[PDB]
RNA sequence: UCACAAGGCUAAAACCUUAUGAAACUCCGAAGGGGCACGCGUUUAGUCCGGGAGUGAGGCU
RNA sequence: UCCCAAAAUGUAACGGAGGCGCCCAAAGGUCACCUCAAGACGGUUGGAAAUCGUCUGUAGAGCGCAAAGGUAGAAGGUGGCUUGACUGCGAGACUGACACGUCGAGCAGGGAGGAAACUCGGGCUUAGUGAACCGGUGGUACCGUGUGGAAGGGCCAUCG
RNA sequence: CACCCCCGUGCCCAUAGCACUGUGGAACCACCCCACCCCAUGCCGAACUGGGUCGUGAAACACAGCAGCGCCAAUGAUACUCGGACCGCAGGGUCCCGGAAAAGUCGGUCAGCGCGGGGGUU
């Protein structure tokens, strides 16, 4: 929301930083992608219910149950059964949840001093998945059962990693030096 | 075919039309469980839907 | 010697040698002259001959390799009831094909180690020496 | 992604059908609806929308349906086949349709 | 696809140069064969309807 | 089903390998939509393999089962509606010594999906089969031994 | 087509493809913006869909350059081979006559032929 305007104030910041011959030729943010790959060992219907609940309560968008690719190795695997949970956020609710994150997320993180600045999608993007769930704006241990964690993946439309990096940070982001 | 026939059985689909006419095919009992309900032509009228008689 | 996993049985037929008539991996080379079949143990024999004569160490390239299963029926059976069960392995060496390459040894050494290998072989042979740059 | 168009495209049996096929192109806010005798590499009628449009951007679909079908009256075209595109026959291209589907 | 010769390279596989086997491998692929039209050019067979059969152990190059 | 099988079909062996005697009420009809395996970089349980993302990516996947051919403009994965897994037929071919077997345009009744052109008389295809005889069952009112009935047969269907 | 260019759509199905690269913007195309409804997400206007700008032509597309790759590919000779004849106990091999590859070398190539429409040539 407001965050959109702040992007639009990062835009001449990176235009001025990088000297782009165009304003659309500047790093933007495509979707946010929330994965919750419990399964394999957690074959409980109750548990995928709980992950559904948690995800729906933090991300304000219904989650998809991404099944098993039907690869059945020696250990516990099988055909078509729940193993992961995806929630793709782009546009509005992306910006809403992301602002929820810089605002109330990594700050309220137990023992937090930034994240890994070493390159990610050398194609020019950046992921970063994040552990624990007891570090949240919406998640409570006073409204759950056990204790879990998740995965997070942004898509900077950058061209390298320095440009991705720049976008990320000036958008408001902790790089542990 | 043969007697034992646990999965798939030759069922006959007899008309509601009361004509006399029927059909025959096969149902798995794993997935039909209760009954069979189908909509086929009747040559003693025109097109009147049958049920799975024994 | 043997191949490691496969299909099992085979057949028989012949004409002149596909590839390769030319001398790679080495300075001196030994060449078939006859359309034989060549058993593991026959090569094994040539390998051990030449390996001994070179002592340590020279350099020995055994180009040919037995992929072909040959079978032999049991002792005293009337024909039929099946196909014979894999007696041994042959390598279908056609004429002109280069069986052996040695290098890191003098001409003399090469001659001898060759001749010694030859007397162990089912077929006439000839030694020769490079220039065959069809490719490299 | 080109799969939808080449799909319905081959699914319109080109020649052996007899009938003439009828293109569209509503991706931009300009279309092109051509009428083609498939077999012969020639395009018969047609009725665009970039030489003045009145003003309507997607509301004008029915218009160029009626305009095309109008060209079809004269040239003498009474039979048709609807070559859509990646366009899922709903609103705009449905308008162009219904329009030509009465105003032939 | 399966098999395989020397070396590189790497944590072994993949991959790189060199090198090769295949009835059940094929990027390719002849000679020849088979169908159809003519007969542009020679020659004699053919097909169908009906009567009578015999043969159904083959042998070598 | 593949090789033998000699680039048309065909071709034997107690020659070389492997499957079938089913399965599916959706795995069919139609309509609409989706594109695979695998590796590389980065990713909470993980960390060989899980689930997410980026890049490559013509098939190196998938097709209920054997293999061969086939297939990415779908036969492959998903959803809506559905009972064409339909009666009465069959121009014309493939194929077999015969009996069989296979493909099939098109006409009628009458329906399904589609906005429609249209497609559908089962399944990507090739195995999932049993001739007659005597009998069971639902319809049919053809014959019924002086006549009218009924036993019994006949017909279509169908089960063993 | 008058000349260009763009949009659609074809014959062609890689000597027509890919990479690296340059050009292109109100005139077609694209991204774009908005979405409570048509319509749609196994979740999300990403996609289908709907109302429309400016902005950017960067991405994508169109066009040009290029022979690094890919693809196409000679002649020469050979393999094999119909058919005539032969040698070898045999594995196998020869001669005459015609046909004649594959792989490779020479190279060749950043395609060609249409239809319709739009928009430009002080
Ligand atoms: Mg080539
Ligand atoms: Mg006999
Ligand atoms: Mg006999
Ligand atoms: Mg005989
Ligand atoms: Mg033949
Ligand atoms: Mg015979
Ligand atoms: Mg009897
Ligand atoms: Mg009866
Ligand atoms: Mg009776
Ligand atoms: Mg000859
Ligand atoms: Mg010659
Ligand atoms: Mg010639
Ligand atoms: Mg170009």
């Amino acid at each position: 929301q407001l965050k959109t305007k702040y992007n639009d104030q990062v835009r001449p910041a990176l235009m001025q930083q990088f000297g782009y011959s165009s304003v659309m030729a500047v790093p933007r943010i495509e979707k946010i992608v929330v994965n919750e790959g419990l399964g394999s060992s957690k074959e409980d219907s109750k548990a995928i219910d709980k992950a559904a609940k948690e995800l729906a309560l933090i991300t304000l968008q219904k989650p998809i149950i991404t099944k098993a690719k039907k690869s059945i190795s020696n250990f516990k695997l099988r055909q078509g059964m729940p193993v992961g949970i995806k929630v793709t956020l782009r546009g509005e609710r992306m910006y809403v949840f992301l602002e929820k994150l810089i605002n109330i997320g990594l700050p309220r993180i137990r023992d937090f001093r930034g994240i890994n600045p070493n390159a990610f999608d050398g194609r020019g993007n950046y992921n970063l998945g994040i552990k624990e769930q007891l570090i949240f704006p919406e998640i409570t241990y006073d409204m759950v059962d056990k204790t879990r964690g998740m995965d997070i993946t942004i898509v900077t439309t950058a061209k390298t990693d320095e440009e991705a990096r720049a976008l990320l940070q000036s958008m408001g982001l902790p790089f542990r030096k | 075919a043969a007697a034992g026939a646990a999965p798939r059985i030759i069922v006959k689909m007899e008309s509601s039309a009361g004509t006399g006419f029927y059909y025959t095919t096969t149902k798995n009992r794993r997935n039909t469980q209760a009954k069979l309900e189908l909509k086929k032509y009747d040559p003693v009228a025109a097109h009147v839907v049958f049920a799975a008689a024994a | 010697k043997r191949t490691k996993f496969r299909k099992q049985f085979r057949g028989r037929m012949t004409g002149d040698a596909k590839g390769g008539d030319y001398v790679a991996f080495g300075d001196y080379g030994l060449i078939a002259m006859e359309p034989a079949w060549i058993k593991s143990n026959q090569i094994e024999a040539c390998r051990i001959v030449m390996s001994r004569h070179f002592r340590r160490g020279g350099k020995i390239y055994i180009r040919i390799f037995p992929d072909k299963p040959v079978t032999k029926k049991p002792a005293e059976t009337r024909m039929g009831k099946g196909k014979g069960a894999v007696e041994y392995w042959v390598s279908v060496v056609k004429p002109g094909r280069v069986m052996f390459e040695v290098a890191g040894v003098t001409e003399e050494q090469a001659k001898e180690a060759f001749r010694l290998a030859g007397h162990k072989l089912p077929i006439q042979t000839k030694m020769v020496k490079r220039e065959v740059y069809d490719e490299a | 992604r080109r799969k939808l168009r080449t799909r319905r495209k081959v699914r319109t049996t080109t020649a052996a059908s007899g009938k003439l096929r009828l293109s569209v192109y509503r991706s931009s806010k300009h279309i092109y609806a051509q009428i083609i005798d498939d077999s012969r590499g020639q395009t018969l009628a047609a009725a665009s929308s970039a030489a003045l449009k009145s003003g309507n951007k997607t509301d004008t679909a029915a218009a160029v349906g009626k305009a095309l079908a109008a060209a079809a009256a004269e040239k003498g075209i009474k039979q048709v086949v609807f070559d859509r595109g990646s366009y899922k026959y709903h609103g705009r291209v449905k308008a162009l349709a219904d329009a030509a589907r009465e105003g032939g």
